[PDB]
């Protein structure tokens, strides 16, 4: 892609990827426990 | 607040706690801390030394002190002349409290500038409309026969335990849950709020819960509609964060602390449904009739009073002649809860041991 | 499908057919109809040798024209063996082409630019070159003859120089051929190409038979570091149905959200808190009736 | 009718009929084409 680049003629191609490239706790509400769904998200 | 409402950069914010001790670097920036940051004579570590010596050798144009009504405090009341502020403005909900250290406030803060009218803005829509109830329940005769030989705290002790409370309670959280409201009992005695929990089965936060605990049951009573009901602590009057509730039922109370009950109703005056037309949010101080109940919820209610809001009086509830689940109907059931409140009050030789 | 696939297929094809023997072409061809294939079902195919296939596969990775994929599935009986997968890299491919063909015309141009150098002198007995430099060098004392300086004799006249116009037909002859693949390359530029892979060219594979040995469903590892519309139509007669839902539900919300009686009562007086027209029709249309004469394999699923 | 989700690695569609129902596998290659 860049000696394309160098040479003029533009490329057709992305650059390639040779290129640089990217506990548990106690409870205390036991009498209803299985109950409690978990909330991890709004 | 800051992040989100106004123009402020977190790096001209910071924050001084415990975990937290990073500043900002910028010659004029903000930063927000709690009051025994400044005012706790402890041992404290080198670098809240430097950082309390970082705000004492910087001048500031102002101080923004919320909840003002604890400024009068001991410690408290040294953190307008530790930390030089051109400009003291102090932000409560309940300006008031059991001594008179709350009228010197003119001299720790300045004039009283404005108070803001309740039923004003319960009227147009910018606080809730509470319903104030005053629920009495009669004492029961066994109960109040062992009341009238006891000491004071154990005189609590009996009376917060009378079974026409729990009757009252247990009909209210099955009637209001009915009608699709969320409900935050508050009960200041870890017993008491325990035995509340255990007798209806609902989930309970006093003192010592874990936090992890106190969240997980916290979105449950936010989010999951099958849990409506959650009994609170001393902890609950404070600030906390919780949910929005519109009916309140209060069992116990520390003494007629005037200031714990419109923190406790400022948490139903946040409710959401306040914009829908006819919305009426629902306020009950539960009291137990012939006993010391009435003299400190008039204590209680003199504040609220005093602001406008009116306690109608309930001695009747339309419902236990007809109630489903009943709780110490029986004699022996009252008696059994009656004696249970009454039974309540060197390398190598370091193997070696 | 895509135009510019159809593009790109074509110009693979015509550089095969141009720069590539007969096997490379149907190699290729092979690729671009069915679009992912496999070593066993090339073979099912083409009838070819693994000793055959082998300048095939080198060839087409040497010019960079056919993507390899290594990929071992697990067979139901166990005998997992590493199977290997053919598949095109559109941009790659038409990069590499573009290239080739690039490097080609700059050869034959400096070819051309060479071949304008005169004719230069070589000695036939120690078959060394000269260039016209060193010509003058090697002159004898009689001024006329170039004497090698290993073989003592007189040097003869290369020839190069009167293939000039060879190279230019050459070069023109080259070019006419060509220009297909430059009409091709322009479309492609005056277009976006999207950059496709094993899981995109697996979108438009086509089955060389019935039974594959090689599967074609990519097994993911980890640790490696290399909607719906619903109608309703009323015929005007049921209208009053949803709307008597309608109220009903307002007015179930407004008991919902109703004053509770203890709140909007007294509760002091009461007790303490506890423990036939069808013949006459058919009569008249019998009427009307004379009157008109009188006038006249188990898993997980979801619901969807 | 029945599908898999897209997390499992297993692929996999099955169709339910009406009046003992009639069943039939659907097995595919490209996740963009179920
Ligand atoms: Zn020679």
């Amino acid at each position: 892609p860049r000696k394309l680049q160098d040479l003029g003629l533009k490329p057709a191609s992305v650059d390639p990827a040779t290129i640089k490239r990217q506990r548990k706790g106690k409870i205390t509400n036991t009498h209803m426990t299985g109950i409690l769904k978990d909330y991890s998200h709004r | 607040q800051f992040l989100q409402w106004c123009t402020l950069q977190p790096e001209n914010c910071a924050v001084f706690t415990s975990d937290n001790k990073e500043m900002f670097q910028t010659e004029s920036g903000l930063v927000v801390s709690t009051y025994s940051m400044v005012a706790n004579t402890r041992n404290r570590s080198h670098d809240s030394q430097k950082v309390m010596d970082f705000l004492t050798g910087r001048e500031w144009g102002f101080i923004i002190l919320d909840e003002v009504h604890v400024v009068p405090a001991a410690m408290f009341r040294r953190v307008v002349s530790t930390i030089a502020a051109h400009a003291k403005l102090g932000l409560t909900a309940t300006l008031v409290r059991e001594d008179d250290k709350i009228g010197d406030l003119n001299f720790l803060i300045g004039p009283k500038l404005y108070e803001a009218n309740w039923m004003e803005l319960s009227q147009k829509g910018h606080i809730a409309n509470v319903q104030c109830a005053e629920v009495w329940c009669p004492m029961t005769a066994e109960f109040y026969q062992e009341y009238l030989r006891e000491t004071a705290r154990k005189r609590m002790l009996l009376y917060i335990m009378n079974p026409t409370k729990f009757q009252a309670c247990q009909f209210l959280i099955q009637y209001h849950e009915r009608r699709g409201d969320k409900i935050i009992v508050f009960s200041d005695n870890v017993y008491a709020l325990q035995e509340y929990a255990l007798k209806m089965g609902k989930p309970f936060i006093y003192g010592s819960t874990p936090q992890q605990e106190r969240m997980n049951i916290l979105q449950n009573f936010q989010y999951n509609d099958q849990i409506n009901t959650i009994f609170l602590s001393k902890v609950g009057d404070t600030s906390i964060d919780l949910p929005e509730a519109t009916c309140l039922i209060q069992i116990s109370s520390h003494y007629g602390s005037r200031r714990q009950e419109a923190q406790r109703l400022g948490r139903i005056l946040r409710a959401k449904r306040r914009n829908d037309e006819g919305f009426n949010a629902f306020f009950y101080s539960l009291v137990s009739k012939d006993t010391q109940e009435m003299y400190y919820s008039t204590k209680r209610q003199a504040f609220l009073v005093d602001q406008g809001y009116a306690f109608k009086v309930i001695t009747h509830l339309h419902g236990m002649e007809n109630i489903p689940n009943l709780a110490y109907a029986s004699p022996r059931e009252r008696r059994e809860l009656l004696q249970e409140v009454l039974l309540k009050n060197h390398p190598l030789i370091r193997k070696m041991y | 499908d895509r135009p510019i696939d159809d593009i790109v297929k074509n110009l693979l094809k015509f550089v095969v057919r141009g720069f590539y023997g007969g096997s490379f072409v149907l190699v290729l061809d092979a690729i671009l109809f069915h679009s992912v294939l496999a070593e066993d079902d090339l073979k099912q195919l083409l009838s070819i040798n693994k000793t055959e296939l082998g300048p095939l596969i080198a060839r087409l990775r040497s010019d960079r024209l056919i993507s390899i994929h290594k990929q071992r599935e697990y067979p139901p009986n166990s005998k997992s063996v590493e199977r290997v997968y053919y598949y095109v890299k559109y941009p790659h491919a038409i990069d590499a082409i573009k290239w080739k063909v690039h490097q080609v015309v700059q050869r034959l141009k400096d070819d051309l630019d060479k071949n304008s150098e005169p004719n230069g002198y070589m000695c036939p007995i120690c078959l060394t070159k000269y260039t016209q430099l060193e010509a003058v060098q090697l002159l004898n004392f009689d001024r006329t003859e170039f004497l090698c300086s290993l073989c003592d004799e007189p040097l003869v006249e290369d020839d190069s120089g009167k293939k000039n116009k060879e190279k230019q037909d050459k070069l023109n002859r080259l070019m006419d051929q060509i220009q297909p693949i430059i009409d091709s390359l322009k479309k492609i530029d005056d277009s976006r190409i999207e950059e496709n892979t094993f899981e995109i060219a697996l979108a438009r594979l086509i089955p060389p038979q019935n039974q594959s040995h090689a599967a074609y469903t990519y097994n993911p590892k980890k640790g490696s570091t290399m909607a719906t519309l619903h109608i309703n139509i009323t015929t005007a007669s049921d209208e009053v149905a949803q709307r008597e839902l309608q109220e009903r539900q307002a007015e179930e919300k407004r008991k919902q959200n109703a004053v509770p009686e203890w709140h909007k009562q007294s509760t002091i007086g009461k007790t303490a808190l506890g423990r036939e027209e069808r013949e006459n029709e058919k009569t008249l249309n019998d009427y009307y009736a004379a009157l008109a004469k009188k006038q006249a394999l188990e898993d997980e699923f979801e619901d969807v | 009718l029945q599908a898999t989700p897209a997390s499992s690695e297993k692929m996999m569609l099955r169709l339910i009929g009406k009046v003992k129902p009639q069943r039939h596998m659907f097995s595919f290659n490209n996740r963009t084409v179920m």
